[PDB]
């Protein structure tokens, strides 16, 4: 489910009520992450587990959701690159309902998208490094993208 | 090791083979080319015909106009269809001795013009003495190949009169050179990098 703030706290425990703030009622029962938690952690926690219990059918969830936590375990080291927050959104919008076989990937990636929502400061102070995927091979003059 | 026009060996008195040594450094060192352009490989050997490589200095620089003064040919350029004849009667105009030098891969084979209008290589219907690789070659390459034929003439046998003597052609039989060259060219390790000048 959704992480959702302290503003949200006065909200009624109804399935159409926490739907329409931007999350699920799930099981109702609610977990409190409070200030000292680095919500970049806890996401990659969540990403983990989530990419651990994928049953390995269909292509969005096994092969996106362990992008999704490599790139996590990159800004949780500070080896964050430019691009890598886009790269956690892209993943989120694709894999949504339908996109996958089934709703545990909508599920796994409902928390990243809430937290890059709310705390994106926290996913931005980890890029650190600039993007670099390539080695540079002598005697091959680099195509220079701008 | 040589080849009568059957391959046979040397057949060189003392005073005829100082006359025959005499006679093919004549031949070699005053080798006169015959004016044909076919195409782009014509283009680099005038090139090498002009000053900044002066093939004037190997005495191969009276280019004619006729095929009779002319002592060799360089079919440089590709041997169409329609042209093929024109070469061939071009070829049986000239006089002996006559040398052939295939310039540019249209020349030795056809290149990249395997197509219904281009003959493969000036080698299906004249003989051919020193072939060029290359699309054009560079007119150093030309330079090299005439060197390759004076080479190929200082050591062939020809008739010294028509009345006298055996009137058979001895062309020797030379080291390809690519193995020749095989020694220093897999000995090669390390060549400088593309991205500098
Ligand atoms: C019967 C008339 C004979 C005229 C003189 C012919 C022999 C000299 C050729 C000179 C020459 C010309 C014109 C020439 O155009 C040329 O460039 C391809 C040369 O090579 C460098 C030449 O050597
Ligand atoms: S989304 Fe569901 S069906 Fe697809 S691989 Fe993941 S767990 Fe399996
Ligand atoms: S070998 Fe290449 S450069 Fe020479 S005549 Fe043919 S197309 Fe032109």
């Amino acid at each position: 489910t959704d992480f959702l703030t302290e503003a949200h706290l006065d909200l009624p425990m109804e399935f159409e009520s926490i739907g329409k703030a931007g999350s699920r009622l799930g099981t109702a029962l609610a977990m409190a992450v409070d200030h000292e938690i680095n919500m970049v952690s806890l996401v990659r926690n969540l990403e983990e587990f989530f990419a651990r219990e994928s049953c390995g059918w269909c292509t969005p969830c096994r092969d996106g959701l362990p992008w999704s936590v490599k790139i996590l375990r990159a800004l949780e080291r500070g080896e964050g690159q430019p691009g890598d927050i886009e790269t956690l959104e892209q993943l989120c919008r694709f894999l949504g309902p339908g996109k996958t076989f089934c709703a545990h990937a909508p599920g796994a990636v409902e928390p990243l998208q809430s937290a890059i929502k709310y705390f994106r400061e926290e996913f931005e102070a980890g890029i650190k490094q600039p993007f670099s995927n390539t080695h540079l091979i002598n005697g091959i003059q680099p195509n220079l993208l701008k | 090791d040589y080849t009568l026009t059957e391959i046979v060996t040397d057949p060189l008195n003392v005073f005829m083979g100082k006359l025959n040594d005499m006679v093919n450094w004549g031949r070699k060192n005053s080798i006169w080319p015959y004016n044909f352009g076919l195409s782009c490989c014509y283009v680099e050997m005038v090139t090498s015909f002009t000053a900044v490589h002066d093939v004037a200095r190997f005495g191969a620089e009276v280019l004619r106009a006729s095929p009779r003064q002319a002592d060799l040919m360089v079919v440089a350029g590709t041997c169409f269809t329609k042209m093929a004849p024109v070469i061939q009667r071009l070829y049986d105009q000239m006089l002996e001795p006559k040398w052939v030098i295939s310039m540019g891969a249209c020349a030795n084979s056809g290149g990249m013009y395997d197509i219904y209008s281009v003959v493969q290589g000036v080698d299906k219907f004249i003989p051919v003495d020193v072939y060029i690789p290359g699309c054009p070659p560079r007119p150093e390459a030309y330079m090299q190949a005439l060197m390759l034929l004076q080479e190929s003439i200082g050591k062939e046998r020809r008739p010294l009169s028509w009345v006298v003597g055996d009137q058979g052609v001895y062309r020797a039989n030379m080291q390809s050179e690519r193995e020749r060259k095989r020694g220093e060219r897999i000995a090669v390790t390390n060549l400088r990098t593309p991205d500098e000048i």
